[PDB]
């Protein structure tokens, strides 16, 4: 019954910006973690951001601090990432993830192979 | 890739759409048809005394 | 690429039909039924006898065929089968995976089983070696752990893995059987049917799946929770299903009417479940929970039955007698408590 | 038969003589999860490797084969005494993994009371790739700007401030994952070390000691 | 030891009271 | 105490008139016996000369002699020379009794109930630990209510083995600590074994040596009047090397302490130092040396029959599992 689907994408200039929104259905929303995380290709699985269950702590991590900014609406059961200056390097698929416990200061959801928890993600890409 | 699990996931879920899925209310009745048939046995639920219980 | 799409959609609008059809044969509710029905309201439990010598954790135990002997499986290395009637171990064996995770006990009483971490689910012979238990037969061939292992006849064997796949095996041959995958998350327990013709797992994907035993391919496929499958164990006669998530939500399924029937949760419940094996009777539940205490349900009145706590640490495994004369409890401090 | 529970009698205290022996035998022995990230220098840090110091013996049980998972199977080692880490302190490519990861060691719900010791791994690359200046931290870690050495620092003679700065830098942020949720309870005790070293094990002998010295303080509540 | 040296302390002055009170009674 | 002394030397004095009466002649005046000493007998004029009896140890004790004199006359025994008394506070005592009678009391009385609810392998060596208090208390107060006979000595010896036992149960809690600090590994529990071996079978030892070597070498009284220190340092010996082992198995810990600590700071030393007083008997350190046996005594019995109530205080009412037991029962 746990269903997650993904919005945005396509290709934007570089210096351009973006807004990511994540909508999920089939749980609780509000009472656990949320994590961004990107798909290089040629590369394995990056972990990018973190947000809290309730927005509290937020931390992005790598080469987006500041340039990104994510924040969550719990009432609408929505993630949403706010970019600004992409960069070539950022060409990646983008998956909304899930913390696998309620009420866990721990996550493990990125570096997966397959995870249960996670969309099929939208798909960013750059004009060169 | 994904024509293996497609076939599998429509198979799975029409053999869900050609079983007779009868009413909550007849499961119901089912659960308390055993409960009714196996009250009297179980030692859980019938409190037992000292003499014919094996674990005092 | 157009038509993998378009293939998608179809299962997409085909489910939705499927899904939308299995709310159509469901018009009442399971709270229509509670109320003409006497319910139990207290019971509770004194402890008897406390199973004591084990050196670290119990992660698992199996009850016996004659409700006698059952089979603890510690995790410094012991599997130790005791005698639940005088109280008294009968055979300690020493193992060579000392991280084992699931044991069990033959239908004829004669072999044991050892799930393991180091890959290799081990099965002993007792009875025809009275005197130095060595080990029978390994039955390699997994990739990842193992997780629960189970005895359909003397011949065969269903253990559950880590790598997703569930097989069953025959024993005679040390070769994977019969292969049931479909999973895409770690698989943790499986709970053999009484005809030993289906069987129900659940795994890390918040699903449950049933199997048949002969042609290999999932019948059945529940949803509904929003975390990890932790255990289940299902009803005497093969149609309806409890199990265990690590929501805290123990959910009652249905064969028959293919949709999900009970659910339940509370607000002071904020620990995930262990274990979920309940009795002959349609109307217990067992729980076990993290916050170091049984919670005893009662299936159709969603009600506490009891409460039954005594433990150090948290209760890792739970099993109910053939013949109902005793519950017993296996948490992480050691100790095994048999309550009746 | 009453003749018959006697050998059952008798077999249970050869039982409990068989299991008063492997007390002695499991209580010896401490076990040492080792996890780490792959290419880390994981196997020349000292499955089950046997090391003993000083009549102690350490089961040090490393894992590998599973896939890609934790958090069915590392519930399952909450009865260590240490969780030994390596990572690799010189590809900054997966640093970020690794204070991930380390973050969720730290903050898991069933290993909370064990307290994880450090082994940064291939020392000398990161000296190379910092002398020699091709990538910098800055490119990763934004960061890096505001910073300069500790004075508990220990500076090697004949090496770099910018060497001394990277790599207490890289501590410094692992430390900083640590003091966020640690209660006292269990501590992170950085190490520097290389892969030609082999005076590895006495130092985790001597922080298993510290280990079960404040595990003892604090069942007293004098510390 | 700190009954001991009490115990020793308290019974050799009450055995001295009785002696001075008994030498008091005979000789006045 | 008067008539049996006056029994001997009235023996002697009929034996004396016995052997003098064979012969036609007799003494003028009998021997006789006066109310605290004796006279042989003799005729008219003469001077029987005898020193004083035991009693003139507790009058005067430098004169170590005072000896009387008596003559005889023909109507009777005649004047004596300079006599015996001329030749030869308790509100306190009360107070330091009822002061630990109420401390002893209280001591047994939080000690059965803190022991109620106590019953790991620390908790064995603090269950045995409250045993000794308890067995403590329950010797002082029988001590006190007979002696204030063969069954006088054996309370006095059942006495000695209760307190001596305690004193060396304080240093064994010590040397458990300091144990577990230093051989950090290694947990052997064949040491429990020997613990109680070094607890309970030591103090018979040394009350047996006690009790025999006081049933020869002057038997007095009711074994209180110690009265000879090689007698009495049988059961102090052990006991002041009980004391001054475990202050340094303190100072020990202290180290280890302050050195896990350094890694406010002052105030949890501090705290950590004041909460290791009642469980390793350090205040008796401050007393080992007769002289200030008022302040000594009042230290030691009027702040230290205390002890067995700080420590189920501190041990087992207020730390730890108990209170997680506590809420067992609770909710």
């Amino acid at each position: 019954q746990v269903q997650l689907q993904e919005s945005g994408g396509g290709l934007v200039q570089p210096g351009g910006s973006l807004r990511l929104s994540c909508a999920a259905s089939g749980f609780t929303f509000s009472n656990y973690k949320m994590n961004w995380v990107r798909q290089a290709p040629g590369k394995g699985l990056e972990w990018v951001s973190d947000i809290s269950q309730s927005g509290a702590s937020i931390s992005y991590t790598g080469s987006v601090k500041g340039r990104f900014t994510i924040s969550r609406d719990n009432a609408k059961n929505t993630l949403y990432l706010q970019m600004n200056s992409l960069k070539p390097e950022d060409t990646a698929v983008y998956y909304c993830a899930r913390c696998p416990a309620p009420f866990t200061r721990d996550c493990f959801d990125v570096t997966s192979t397959t995870y249960a928890y996670r969309g099929q993600g939208t798909q960013v890409t750059v004009s060169s | 890739a994904s024509i293996a699990q497609a076939r599998k996931l429509v198979e799975q879920l029409k053999m869900e759409a050609n079983i007779d899925r009868i009413k909550v209310s007849k499961a119901a009745a089912d659960l308390m048809a055993y409960c009714e048939a196996h009250a009297k046995e179980d030692p859980l639920l019938t409190p037992v005394p000292a003499s014919e219980n094996p674990f005092r | 690429q157009s038509e993998l799409d378009q293939l998608r959609q179809e299962a997409e609008q085909l489910k939705n039909q499927i899904r939308d059809a299995r709310k159509a044969c469901a018009d009442a509710t399971l709270s229509q039924i509670t109320n003409n029905i006497d319910p139990v309201g207290r019971i509770q439990m004194r402890t008897r006898r406390t199973l004591r010598g084990h050196l670290a954790k119990i992660y698992a135990m199996h009850w016996g065929t004659d409700s006698r002997l059952l089979v603890s499986a510690s995790q410094d290395g012991k599997l130790i089968i005791w005698d639940s009637y005088t109280t008294n171990k009968v055979h300690a064996i020493p193992l060579r995976s000392s991280w084992v995770m699931t044991c069990a006990y033959a239908p004829s009483g004669n072999y044991v089983a050892c799930g393991g971490l180091d890959n290799i689910c081990s099965i002993y012979n007792l009875k025809t070696r009275e005197g130095n238990v060595r080990v029978s037969r390994e039955l390699a061939g997994h990739t990842g752990y193992l997780s629960c292992c189970r005895f359909l006849d003397d011949n065969q064997i269903v253990t559950s893995s880590g790598d997703t796949t569930c097989a069953l095996w025959d024993i005679e041959t040390g070769q994977q059987t019969t292969t049931f995958t479909g999973h895409t998350g770690d698989v943790m327990s499986l709970s053999l049917a009484p005809d030993t013709r289906l069987f129900v797992s659940g795994a890390c994907d918040a699903s449950a799946k049933l199997w048949d035993v002969r042609e290999g391919m999932c019948r059945q496929t529940f949803t509904g929770h929003e975390s990890d499958i932790n255990a289940i164990c299902f009803f005497p006669n093969g149609n309806a299903f409890a199990t265990g998530s690590d929501d805290a939500t123990c959910r009652l399924f249905d064969l028959r009417a293919d949709q999900e029937l009970m659910t339940y949760s509370h607000d002071n419940i904020i620990c995930g479940i262990t274990s979920v094996s309940f009795s002959k009777s349609g109307r217990l539940l067992l729980a076990g929970y993290d916050d170091f205490n049984c919670n005893v349900w009662d299936a159709l009145k969603a009600d506490r039955a009891g409460v039954l706590a005594g433990h150090d640490n948290r209760v890792s495994c739970l099993g109910v007698t053939d013949d109902g004369m005793a519950v017993a409890t296996g948490s992480w401090d050691s100790f095994l408590k048999i309550w009746n | 038969q009453r003749n018959e529970e006697k050998a059952q009698r008798e077999a249970n205290k050869k039982i409990e003589k068989q299991l008063q022996k492997d007390k002695q035998v499991y209580r010896a022995t401490h076990r040492l999860l080792l996890l780490g990230a792959d290419n880390s220098g994981k196997s020349t840090i000292v499955f089950e490797t046997k090391f003993q110091v000083d009549k102690v013996n350490f089961h040090m049980f490393d894992v590998g084969g599973q896939r890609d998972e934790r958090r069915k199977w590392i519930q399952c080692f909450n009865d260590v005494t240490a969780i030994i880490f390596v990572v690799d302190s010189s590809d900054y490519n997966r640093l970020q993994e690794a204070l991930n990861l380390f973050k969720s060691i730290w903050n898991n719900r069933w290993l909370r009371t064990i307290s994880v010791i450090l082994f940064l791994n291939k020392q000398d690359l990161l000296a190379e790739k910092v002398l020699a200046g091709k990538s910098k931290i800055e490119d990763y870690f934004p960061e890096f700007a505001r910073y300069t050495t500790p004075e508990d620092a220990t500076p090697e003679p004949g090496e770099d401030p910018r060497v001394t700065r990277a790599k207490y830098f890289i501590r410094d942020e692992f430390l900083r994952i640590s003091t966020a949720s640690g209660d006292g309870r269990h501590y992170c005790y950085p190490h520097f070390t290389c892969a030609v070293d082999t005076e590895n094990a006495r130092r985790i002998f001597n922080d298993c000691r510290d280990i079960i010295q404040r595990m003892h303080l604090r069942q007293y509540e004098l510390l | 030891h700190s009954d001991g040296i009490f115990t020793d302390s308290y019974s050799r002055y009450r055995k001295q009271m009785a002696v001075k009170k008994y030498l008091a009674a005979v000789l006045g | 105490i008067f008539k049996k002394e006056q029994a001997m030397c009235l023996e002697k004095i009929q034996r004396a008139n016995e052997l003098m009466g064979f012969n036609d002649s007799s003494p003028g005046c009998p021997g006789m016996w006066d109310n605290i000493t004796c006279w042989k007998p003799a005729h008219v004029g003469e001077m029987v000369l005898v020193s004083c009896p035991e009693l003139f140890r507790i009058f005067n004790p430098d004169q170590v002699m005072g000896v009387v004199s008596r003559n005889c006359t023909e109507d009777g025994w005649s004047e004596p020379f300079p006599h015996y008394f001329d030749a030869c506070q308790d509100y306190y005592y009360l107070s330091v009794k009822a002061l630990y009678t109420v401390g002893y009391s209280t001591s047994l009385v939080t000690l059965t109930t803190a022991m109620v609810i106590l019953c790991c392998t620390r908790n064995f060596i603090h269950m045995n630990l409250f045993v000794s208090f308890m067995l403590r208390a329950i010797s002082v107060f029988i001590k006190d209510w007979i002696l204030y006979t063969v069954e006088c000595k054996a309370v006095m010896v059942f006495f000695h083995y209760c307190v001596v036992s305690n004193y060396f149960w304080l240093f064994i809690e010590g040397l458990y600590l300091f144990t577990l600090l230093v051989e950090t590994f290694f947990p052997e529990r064949r040491y429990f074994y020997w613990y109680t071996i070094i607890g309970w079978g030591t103090p018979t030892v040394c009350v047996t040596v006690w009790a025999t070597l006081r049933l020869y070498f002057d038997d007095t009284g009711c074994w209180d009047m110690n009265d000879s220190t090689a007698l009495w340092w049988v059961i102090k010996g052990p006991v002041v090397g009980s004391i001054m082992v475990n202050f340094v198995l303190f100072i020990g810990i202290i180290v280890i302490l302050v050195q896990k600590l350094q890694s406010s700071i002052y105030l949890r030393l501090a705290r950590s130092t004041l909460l290791l007083i009642p469980l390793f008997g350090i205040h008796y350190t401050v007393f080992a040396f007769n002289v200030s046996k008022r302040e000594r005594l009042v230290f030691e019995l009027g702040l230290g029959s205390f002890q067995g109530f700080v420590v189920a205080v501190l041990y087992c009412f207020l730390n730890g599992e108990v209170q997680a037991e506590i809420k067992r029962k609770w909710r």
